[PDB]
């Protein structure tokens, strides 16, 4: 969500978000845009702990789902990165993490890289 | 100083009403015109309250409540102000938001 939020208003939303839970990672995660079938989230910032990994993150995340899917879908971090399931938060943080404090994710049961 | 707040919150949730707890200093004596008033921080005079509530009657460790309906919409910082009848501040307290300490699309995991 770059384009709604200033890169100040989102290093100061990781700011606070870091006082209250200075343990956690804030991970926003967003519906691929062209997405047709995966239903959208409850949730957008998802605070989560240092060695929790992609898979069970990705459970988190259809477990947030607005409908019940049951389907396989992909996790891309940044939408443009796939990365090993098995890699905890902390190493996606490390790796992926933005400018402003936040790691992206995007979800999608497909899609067409250029 | 006179009149102290007690158990104030830094959040209070948008469209909840407010308890606002307050106690009397020992040698202060309340007015029944004095009032209760929600400033923003910064506030120049007693005149420039958001909403405000009389003191509670009938008095014999004190609260008084704020309907949801009147309390600030914004993001900005609020305080309670207690005025007496002459127009003084005997009493300010802690600053706070009002808005949800944690946006609702945030989700903790644990």
């Amino acid at each position: 969500f770059k384009q709604r939020k200033s890169l100040a208003i989102r290093q100061e939303e990781v700011a606070g978000i870091r006082a209250k839970f200075p343990n956690k990672i804030p991970v926003v995660v967003e519906r691929y845009p062209r997405e047709t079938f995966l239903p959208p989230l409850d949730k957008t910032k998802f605070l989560v702990p240092q060695e929790l990994t992609m898979t069970q993150f990705l459970s988190i995340i259809r477990s947030r789902m607005v409908l019940r899917a049951t389907e396989a879908f992909y996790l891309l971090v940044n939408n443009k990165s796939l990365v090993s399931m098995s890699a905890t938060m902390a190493e996606i943080y490390r790796d992926y993490k933005d400018e402003d404090g936040f790691v992206y994710m995007t979800y999608a049961s497909q899609e067409t890289f250029g | 100083s006179q009149v102290i707040f007690n158990s104030v919150e830094k959040f209070y949730i948008p469209g909840g009403d407010v308890t606002c707890h307050y106690t009397f200093t020992q040698h202060f004596i309340p007015r029944r015109k004095d009032w209760i008033g929600i400033f923003r921080v910064g506030w120049k005079t007693t005149r420039e309250y958001y909403t405000f509530m009389w003191v509670t009657l009938p008095i014999d460790q004190q609260e008084v409540q704020f309907k949801a309906y009147y309390l600030p919409k914004d993001d900005e910082y609020y305080q309670f102000c207690y005025v007496d009848e002459d127009g003084v501040v005997r009493g300010a307290s802690i600053p706070f938001q009002f808005r949800p300490e944690n946006e609702e699309d945030i989700l903790v995991v644990t």
